[PDB]
């Protein structure tokens, strides 16, 4: 009974939680990359204000 | 009409190129790009301003140079030349014939983006379609004017199900007494990102059925330019709308593997440095998908209709992925396949619990199919859900703590999954399916049928199984 | 006025030049076709315009003309029994001029200028009027429409038109300073309409559903949110509220949803019956429709137009109910506009000022004392569509901080066809304690005790549901099995309700009260009979179970006769039971 309970219940929930956390972290990293791109664009635009 | 060329190219990078003095290019226009070797490319204006105009190229930018490239205007809005002679032809998604026959003569030239239908001009879909599948016709019935996609996995046979539905579709006018004639039926098949091994199957199935004489095929292959995948469903929907609302055809549109369309849209969006969405996808997919799905329906005062059956493969069978999630919020139901039923040889592997049809309640009933349909569907859903729950309980505890009621519910579940779902290549009428459904409900005792009124259990209850 | 030319076109955003002198949030006409736009940023000689219509085919150099006025609606007689787009244009008038497709550049009037209304004066020369006072009455579909003074107008009446029939644009009252008052007036959609006081709500908003009206009530001036995944029941629940609620005027705002639902509302409603006046149901309904394939920027305007109309009907002493089909589409429109503005996103791509807008929208509800001395109220019910059922996304979290009621939907209940699929464990309501004096007077003195007993039974059932699944249902004692079965009876016989049945679609308060009385009488008799040594499965075979099961299908007029027969059979069966 314990073997069946663990195998059919306990593991898939942990796996789903792991899969959710990975997606959240990846999304945050992608947003950080976008912000870094914008600040680099502003930095390059600053130098051309008066050559 | 005269032509105008622009040679002031100032910047080329990736898919974009800038034209300096093009102040008379309309927003969203189609341009024609020529290089020094004579090869001709296409493109679209995505931004126009006084200082420059931005043009994205439909395919790769190899071989372009600032010295010899010129840009020529084609038309202010992307249009498709449609005709009644397009039936039986094949096209490559951008509109050119690939069957070797001469091109068509357009009766009209229609914008491919379409226009929204006025909600006042619409009318309610109410004509029930008999598809020959018990799990569809009884519990997820399809109505003329509905958009009902199929949620599939990787190795599941969604395409065979779509072909079988296309073969067996009929309207059954006798149940409402609506004469004998058939208003002509048509099929528009659009394939995005399809492979040759798969495309050959659809070609052979259409040839064997003989439905190629009343069908239009738009084919976009995996090695084609990525932009041509975006334009493919829009032209198919334009042709379907033209036929249905100007020649009174009853068309059926099949869009295959819209996951390829969504990945192509992600590529195009990420190529222009935009803020991404849930999983890297663009944040405007909902509008882009709504501009495709919402073109079906029925119009007051007209005889034609458009019916959509999109097909999409769920990535890693995840129902919370952005593509199935955004498809669910727009379309009116879905048919979801199950890998567990496919593993044990059941065909078609349609799973009743995650399946849904929103237009069922106004396409069936008294005077449409018969009186007892709606209550039978509810009773089947409730009893099968209880059986699945009890079966889930058994797999942890074991087959020793079950009351005879729970044993009856398990018997109902395992008899259902065999007799009702698995039918093979059969073609079942609605009466046969309802007789089978009443046969299954007879295994439960009378007092538990709370969903059904006492008149109907006094009429149809008591029939035995007939798989003998 | 100030006139300029187009400098840059990019999506739904147009930048014009030569616009020096235009003001923020004014309405501009863009291009030769006169597309409607709005200023959202001023920069030197240029201005940033968002367009509420499709911008395909425009060219650089086309004229742009500013009107000098903000976005405003027309308020007056003739709005009931009508359907409007996002910027208040009648679709049934657009169709007769354009066809089955909606095209841009069409200009129509919001109120029909050619209909004749029976004017009835109420003031006389020499009177002094203020904002919100009543000048006269005009008949409508059963209602009596009051002609209100604009909130920012005061003066002394010089002359009044006599009784007769006039159009909406003919002046009926002329003031001493030369100001002419007509049967209609305009009001900016982004400004809240003033009131004297706001009152604490003390009367329930009867929705017609058992679980919402009993377990998680909402008041006559409160707000509620109904989040849920796809195919969960948000639209059927909001259309049932439109059909069966006790409000006087219902305003329906379909911000960015399907086009077939609007057809269903336009077809079904003219044939149904108004619950409280006997007329057609469509005579009390106002529709604002902006479908998913309509222009994106018009999603924002439709919400404001709907809430402004609801506020207008509040000032006449009516009780108004407002339904928003989805606010996530409004959030997506804000996100798209902010992306065009190249602003820095805060979280999930949404602009940082989303919460302020959501708070400003929900705050317009409440029970008030109008400027004319009457009493009115507005209720707002807003549906939220989280991506993938994730309740942690910013739209839900910003909504939960202002709403007084939270109706959480579950996909698990929707899979097993257990509708309305309200999660009774995650939902809550903050109006329950303030409605008890009304319940003790209008239904029964013991109603809150019965409700608390049912909630306690549900809590015990949920507690035992963790035990039964992995230990086995047979391991429980007789009392625990009885609790499980009574919880199943409550779940299937009382909480569940079918919105398409001819009888079960509507349920009164007294019918629900009788159902709880039946269930708790049965539970008391069963727990008494268990002490006598009777086996549990013999109790589940009692014929009185079917009487409780079929109770909700009994009609409202036939229910009291059925109730007494059940109240005799329940005692009789358990008396004869061993
Ligand atoms: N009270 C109810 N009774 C019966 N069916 C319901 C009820 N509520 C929802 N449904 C079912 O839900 C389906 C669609 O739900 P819907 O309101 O569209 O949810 P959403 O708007 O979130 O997609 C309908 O086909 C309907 O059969
Ligand atoms: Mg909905």
């Amino acid at each position: 009974r314990r073997v069946n309970a663990l195998e059919q219940v306990v593991i898939p929930g942990i796996r789903a939680q792991i899969r959710f956390i990975q997606q959240v972290l990846e999304q945050r990293e992608r947003e950080d990359t976008f912000r870094l791109k914008r600040i680099k664009g502003k930095i390059e635009a600053r130098e051309a204000e008066e050559e | 009409l005269l032509k105008k060329e622009y040679t002031g190219i100032t910047y080329i990078s990736g898919p974009l190129l800038f034209v300096e003095n093009a102040k008379d290019l309309a927003y969203g226009a189609i341009v024609d790009i020529k290089d020094g070797t004579g090869r001709v490319r296409g493109g679209q204006v995505i931004e126009v301003s006084e200082e420059y105009a931005v043009i994205q190229v439909f395919e790769e930018t190899t071989g372009l140079d600032l010295a010899t490239t010129s840009v020529s205007l084609v038309e202010d809005v992307a249009r498709l030349g449609v005709s009644k002679e397009m039936l039986g032809r094949r096209f490559n998604g951008i509109g050119k014939p690939i069957d070797g026959l001469p091109p068509i003569t357009p009766e009209k030239r229609l914008p491919i983006t379409g226009l929204p239908l006025n909600p006042v001009a619409r009318r309610k879909p109410e004509q029930f379609i008999q598809t020959g599948i018990s799990t569809i016709d009884v519990m997820n019935t399809l109505v003329r004017g509905q958009k009902l996609p199929i949620f599939s996995g990787s190795g599941l046979p969604a395409n065979e199900i779509a072909a079988q539905i296309a073969r067996q579709a009929t309207v059954r006018p006798d149940l409402s007494g609506e004469g004998e004639k058939e208003e002509p039926f048509a099929v528009v098949f659009a394939a995005m990102g399809i492979t040759q091994r798969e495309l050959s199957y659809f070609i052979q199935e259409f040839e064997r059925t003989g439905a190629l004489s009343r069908s239009v095929l738009f084919l976009n292959k995996a090695d084609d330019p990525t932009i041509e995948r975006i334009l493919t469903p829009r032209m198919a929907l334009t042709v379907a709308e033209y036929l249905a609302f100007e020649h009174d055809y009853h068309v059926l549109v099949i869009l295959t593997d819209m996951t390829n369309y969504c990945e192509a849209l992600r590529e195009i969006g990420a190529a222009r440095e935009e803020i991404p969405g849930r999983r890297g996808y663009p944040g405007y997919m909902y509008t882009d998908l709504a501009t495709i799905y919402e073109r079906a329906g029925v119009v007051e005062g007209k005889k034609g209709s458009v019916t959509q059956i999109p097909i999409l493969s769920m990535p890693d069978d995840d129902r919370t992925h952005p593509i199935p999630d955004l498809t669910g919020y727009i379309t009116e139901g879905q048919i979801q396949l199950s890998r567990e039923l496919h593993r044990k040889g059941i065909y078609p592997p349609i799973d009743p619990l995650p399946s849904l049809s929103r237009l069922m309640n106004n396409g069936v009933g008294k005077g449409k199919t018969r009186e007892d349909h709606k209550q039978v569907s509810d009773q089947l859903y409730s009893a099968y859900a209880n059986g699945v729950d009890i079966r889930k309980l058994v797999a942890i505890i074991g087959e020793d703590a079950l009351t005879e009621n729970d044993r009856r519910y398990l018997q109902f579940a395992d008899a259902f999954e065999r007799f009702f779902i698995n039918q093979g290549q059969q073609n079942r009428s609605i009466e046969e399916s309802l007789q089978i459904a009443w046969a299954l409900l007879s295994m439960l005792p009378q007092g538990e049928l709370k969903r059904i009124s006492k008149d109907h259990i006094g009429k149809y209850y008591g029939q035995k199984l007939e798989e003998i | 006025m100030i006139q300029g030319v187009i400098q840059k076109i990019a999506g739904p955003a147009v930048i014009a030049k030569g616009m020096l002198g235009a003001r923020m949030y004014d309405i501009c006409k863009v291009g030769e076709e006169g597309l409607v736009g709005e200023i959202i940023r001023l920069d030197g000689d240029t201005a940033f315009v968002q367009v509420y219509e499709d911008t395909s085919g425009l060219k650089v150099g086309e004229p742009v003309v500013s009107t000098g006025l903000p976005l405003a609606v027309e308020l007056g007689p003739g709005m009931l029994n009508g359907i409007y787009d996002g910027i208040q244009r009648p679709l049934e008038r657009i169709r007769e001029k354009t066809g089955i497709y909606i095209t841009r550049g069409v200009v129509v009037h919001a109120l029909d200028r050619e209909k004749k209304w029976a004017w009835t004066p109420m003031v006389k020369p020499g009177d002094e009027v203020r904002g919100g006072m009543v000048l006269g009455t005009v008949p409508e579909f059963g209602f009596t429409h009051k002609i209100l003074v604009p909130p920012d107008v005061r003066g002394r009446v010089k002359e009044v038109k006599p009784a007769g029939e006039y159009t909406v644009e003919e002046p009926v009252v002329v003031l001493e300073d030369g100001t002419e008052l007509k049967m209609y007036h305009t009001w900016p959609v982004r400004r809240a309409r003033p009131v004297q006081r706001k009152l604490d709500p003390n009367t329930p908003f009867l929705t017609g559903m058992r679980i919402l009206d009993v377990l998680f009530p909402v008041a006559m001036g409160g707000t509620a949110a109904i989040p849920g995944p796809f195919g969960s029941g948000k639209t059927v629940t909001q259309q049932s509220l439109a059909k069966w609620s006790n409000a006087d005027v219902v305003v329906y705002v379909g911000c960015g949803e399907r086009g077939n639902e609007m057809t269903d509302v336009l077809v079904e409603f003219p044939e149904l019956t108004d619950p409280k006046t006997g007329g057609p149901l469509m005579h009390r309904t106002v529709l604002i429709a902006n479908t998913s394939n309509m222009p994106v920027a018009a999603r924002e305007a439709s919400i404001y137009v709907g809430v402004t109309i609801a506020e207008y009907f509040r000032d006449q002493g009516f009780s108004v109910a407002l339904m928003a089909d989805s606010t996530s589409r409004w959030a997506e429109a804000l996100r798209e506009i902010s992306s065009r503005l190249e602003e820095m996103p805060a979280e999930e791509g949404y602009p940082p000022y989303l919460a302020a807008r959501l708070a400003a929208f929900y705050e317009r509800a409440g029970k008030v004392i109008t400027l004319g001395g009457e009493e009115g109220a507005v209720t707002i019910v807003g549906a939220v569509s989280p991506p993938g059922g994730d309740m942690s996304e910013p739209v839900t979290q910003s909504t939960l901080r202002i709403v007084g009621a939270f109706w959480r939907l579950d996909a698990s209940l929707a899979f097993r066809r257990h509708f309305p699929a309200i999660n009774w464990n995650g939902s809550y309501s903050l109006f329950t304690s303030a409605l008890d004096p009304w319940y003790r007077e209008n239904v029964a003195e013991d109603y809150p005790e019965l409700r608390d007993a049912i909630s306690e039974l549900l809590q015990r059932e949920a507690g035992l549901q963790e035990i039964v699944q992995l230990v086995g249902p047979d391991a429980l004692q007789d009392a625990e099995r009885l609790v499980i079965e009574v919880g199943r009876i409550i779940r299937e016989d009382f909480l569940q309700q079918n919105a398409y049945h001819e009888v079960d679609a509507y349920c009164s308060m007294k019918k629900a009260y009788g159902i709880m009385k039946m269930i708790l009488a049965f539970y008391k008799e069963a727990e008494a009979a268990i002490k006598r040594g009777v086996s549990i499965d013999e109790i589940l075979q009692l014929p009185v179970l079917e009487r409780i099961g079929r109770a909700r299908y009994v009609s409202e007029e036939e229910f009291p006769a059925y109730f007494e027969e059940a109240m005799k059979e329940i005692q009789g069966a358990f008396k004869a039971l061993a």
